[PDB]
Parts: C-alpha cells; structure tokens; sequence
C-alpha cells in the first residue's frame, strides 16, 4: 500500500536531465515529501467538505486548497460558471465612520 | 458545463503546430486554460481603474508580464480604425 | 552567460543606492563585498525594485481621471505593493 | 449584406480540413 | 488612546514587560488588524465555499485552525524531540584518532573553498 | 510549401467567437461590456493559447515523443509556464519576504 514506487519516481528525474542520478539519501526523502503532502491536501480538503455538510470529497475542495495554499491550478477539470463576482459589500456603519476622517482632515 | 471551445480550438492548436487531429483530453486541458484566464483577468480588472470593464485597464496587465500580449493587443486596436476608415 | 555580458553595460551607470548603504547590508546579510562589481548589481537589481512599484502606483493614480502634482499616497502605493510580494494592511478609525 | 455573409465562410472551412476524426489517450 | 490601545498596554504589563517602546502600541495594533482582516477574509471564501449567506461562527472557527499551520506554525511538540532524540542518543560516541591536524567534517561540508573572484579587466 | 500555407492560413483565420466571450465576460461583470473589449479579450486569449502550444511543443521535443499532444505535455506546460509567472492566479496571496 505505497503509492509511489521508485520507477515512476526516477522517470520523473529522467524527464528533467536525463545524466542525473538520485541518492537513497534523497530518494527517500522525496518519497516523504510525497506522502506528507498528500495527508495535507486531504487534512484539509475533508473539513472544506464536513463545512459544506456533505460526506463526498467532490474536485471543488481539493481545488480551492491548492488554489489558496500550494499555488497549483490543475487545469483538465472543468469547473461550473463563477457568479458574478461581488466587489464590494462595504457598509454603513464603514461609510459614515469613514466619512469622519475626510471631515475632519479638510474642515 | 459544457464545452464551448471545442471546434474552434482544434483550429488554433493546428495553427501553433500541433497536429490536424488533437487529442481530445488535450483539448480538455486548453479549453479550462481560456475560462481560467478570462476569468482570472477580468476578477482582477474590476478592482482596478473602476468597478466596471473599460477596455483602458486591460492594457495594463499586458506590460511587464508578457510583451507578445500587449504587442498584440496594439495592432488590434489600431486595425479597429483602419477598417472604419475602409468604409 | 547573460549575467557577464550584462556587466559590460554597467561600468557606464551609477546607481542611487551608494556602495557604502548596500556594502553594509550584504554585511548583516553574512558576507563583506570584495568586488565593487557586485556592490552595483545588487543595488541596481533593488533600485528597479523600487522603480516598479513607484510607477505602477503612478499608473494607479493616473487611471483615476487632479492632473497636476501627484501624491504618494498609501491608496495608490497599497495595491501596487501586491502585485509583488508585499501585502500592507494599515488601519483606520480606531474605536 | 456581403460583410454578413462572408464572415462565416472562413469559419466554414475551419470544420472541413481540421478535425476529421477524433481521438483520445490513456 | 483608544480603548484597543488602553488594553494593549494591560496586555504587556500582564506580561513581563514594563519599559517598553512607545511604537510597540502603535505597532501591536497594526498586527491585531492585520490578523483579524485575515481570518475574516479566509471566513468569507468558506462561506461562499459552503454556499451560505452570511458569515456564522462556525466559518470563522474554521478560518482560525486551517491558518494556525501557514500563518503561525509551531516549534516542533515535546512528544516528536524526544522520539527523535533517544534514538540519536543511543549510538555510542565515536573514538579519537591521535594526531589529525585540525579536526574538520568532510570536505563538502565544511566551508573551505578555492574562493575565486573575477578578472578586473 | 504545401501544409506551411494550410498552416499558416490556421494561424489566422482561427478565432474565439465574440458571440460568446461577450456571454461570457458578462456572466463575471453582472451588468454588460464593450465592442473594444470583448475584440482584445478575443485577442490576447489567442495570443495566451500561443503562449502554452508553443510551449508545450517544447516539452514534446525535449522528450522523446512525436508532434500528437498528450496531455503530460500540457500540464508540463503550465507547470512550466507559472514558475515564470506567465499565468496569474488571484487567489493566492503571495510573500516574498521571509
């Protein structure tokens, strides 16, 4: 029960510069690094999912920690049409507060 | 969703070198590239300028990230006018 | 190598940053600068720095519209900061 | 009337030659 | 003094911090705005995430702990430095060779280099 | 020669609909857009398709496989194309002092 296997790893190796060797000193470090990433990715992607009171990990979740965190857009997925996006949502209590700094800056 | 550049894709990927006849699940990964990049250029053009979609803002983020998208983007404004002059 | 043939290009410029300033923070960054070459790399590579983001807080004041004397104000130089790595947040009104 | 109907005569010809069969990919 | 502030000095006096900086006020208000704005701004992506209208609790008790790891992650815990130690301190210490000069680790852990510089041509 | 003039009339006359990215665009906005809009946003997204293809032209012949596309030399290209900051994401809230 591994998920990577040290072939698919030294291909990955061999894609870059094909003259270029690993040590077992890194070889078994760039596996943990693997799975400690993927627990979390999911760590953190299952309470997007216990947040939208829903038992399914969907592709919407594991999305948005990637997006947000690591930086990774994945792209052949797909995803439903955004909404349109609210700009701003500011407030009354923000416009008359605000409203008091200018008045008192030039009057 | 559905696809909504599915055919006019294959057509473009041919002229960029690729083949005649794509890969479908290469045409899959293009076509979610182009919603991503109208959107994620058009979330942040509406903070910027104004809260609206005037084209004067569109032009920024051409400069400094790419300069094939803004050497592009002035010859298709400059066309507009010599093809309204033609009539 | 681009960076050595680049360096032909500077022996005509003169940063703003003095030698003296950056020699000094290359020496709490760990190192005392021998080559008065590389004291005007790292100061003209930070001088663009600053370069950039006082223009696109220009352009952000010049996509509101006033057109006289323009003023460096933290609403134009707050979302110039972020599109590198700088993410200010001043308050105001405090309750 | 003839900017009408010759705009979709050079996207008519871009579904004859590009695209004949469809493939995939495991 | 705001009341934010008239509680910023209780807070380090509650500490062991009597003579302290004037613009340490100043600046522990700028940290408690830009920490509030923040986990506020990750409760407003879950919310809409979990397509719901306004911000609830438990939204932000969720924006609190999932940036406890990125924002502000931990020294390591008591239970993983001493699994890690009582292995290390079961290998015996190694003998002394008699005379070795300076006693150096290996040459590519150590720092000493050729150490060029350019040509000033 | 035979298949550059086929390829090269490709490269031209292929185009987004403005039909659509104007259905588009206004399904982010809430309310409309403009002509001169939605004819540069038609215009850099070719420009951006040219930017990956191009690229990932580059994974293929850096690899041993042949002109066909796979998609391992499409997420190659994207991979390749955000470490130069090529394609922008406005959800990750980046810092460069550390």
């Amino acid at each position: 029960n591994q998920v990577l296997t040290k072939k698919k790893l030294q291909d990955l190796v061999r894609e870059v510069d094909p003259n270029e060797q690993l040590d077992e000193d890194v070889e078994e470090m760039l596996l943990q690094i693997a799975d400690d990433f993927i627990e979390s990715v999911v760590t953190a992607a299952c309470q997007l999912a216990r947040h939208r009171k829903s038992s399914t990990l969907e592709v919407k979740d594991v999305q948005l920690h990637l997006e947000r965190q690591w930086n990774m857009w994945i792209p052949g997925f797909g995803s439903e049409e955004i909404r349109p996006y609210k700009k701003a949502c500011t407030t009354e209590a923000h416009k008359q507060r605000m409203a008091l700094i200018r008045k008192t800056t030039k009057k | 969703r559905k696809r909504l550049f599915s055919k006019e894709l294959r057509c473009m990927m041919y002229g960029f070198g690729d083949d005649q006849n794509p890969y479908t699940e290469s045409v899959d990964i293009l076509e979610d590239l182009v919603i991503e990049f109208i959107t994620e250029m058009t979330h942040k053009a509406m903070s910027i300028g104004r809260q609206g979609r005037v084209q004067v803002e569109d032009i920024v983020f051409l400069i400094r990230k790419d300069p094939r998208k803004f050497a592009r983007v002035k010859d298709l404004l400059t066309m507009n006018e010599e093809l309204k002059r033609a009539r | 190598t681009p960076l050595v043939d680049f360096l032909m290009q500077l022996e005509d410029y003169t940063p703003t940053i003095p030698d003296a300033v950056t020699g000094y923070y290359l020496n709490r960054a760990g190192f005392e600068a021998s080559d008065p070459r590389i004291i005007r790399l790292i100061s003209l590579a930070a001088q663009k720095f600053i370069s950039d983001i006082a223009n696109d807080a220009l352009q952000h004041c010049k996509m509101k519209g006033k057109d006289r004397k323009y003023t460096l104000t933290m609403e134009d130089l707050t979302p110039a900061l972020s599109e590198y790595g700088i993410n200010v947040k001043k308050p105001h009104y405090f309750t | 009337v003839n900017l009408s109907e010759e705009s979709a005569r050079i996207l008519a010809t871009n579904s004859e030659l590009v695209g004949t069969l469809t493939r995939s990919c495991k | 003094m705001p009341k934010d502030a008239q509680m910023m000095a209780q807070i380090l006096k509650d500490m062991g911090i009597t003579e302290y900086e004037p613009r340490v006020i100043n600046q522990m208000l700028e940290f408690a705005f830009r920490y509030v704005t923040t986990i506020l701004d990750d409760a407003k992506i879950y919310s809409s995430h979990a397509k719901k209208a306004t911000v609830d609790a438990d939204d932000v008790r969720l924006a609190i702990q999932c940036r406890a790891d990125q924002s502000f992650t931990s020294p390591p815990p008591r239970d993983f430095l001493l699994d890690i130690a009582r292995q290390r301190n079961q290998t015996p210490l190694p003998l002394i060779k008699p005379y070795s000069g300076p006693r150096l680790p290996p040459d590519r852990y150590c720092l000493t280099a050729p150490n060029y510089r350019l040509k000033s041509l | 020669s035979e298949e550059q003039l086929n390829r090269y009339e490709m490269y031209r006359r292929s185009a987004f609909p403005k039909a659509a990215i104007k259905r588009l665009i206004q399904s982010i906005t809430g309310t409309s857009v403009s002509q001169n809009v939605v004819i540069a946003m038609s215009g850099i997204s070719k420009v951006f398709v040219g930017e990956v293809v191009e690229e990932a032209l580059d994974v293929c012949e850096k690899w041993g496989e042949m002109p066909p596309l796979q998609p391992k030399h499409m997420r190659e290209a994207v991979r390749r194309l955000k470490s130069k900051g090529q394609i922008p994401n406005s959800k990750h809230k980046k810092i460069i002092f550390f």
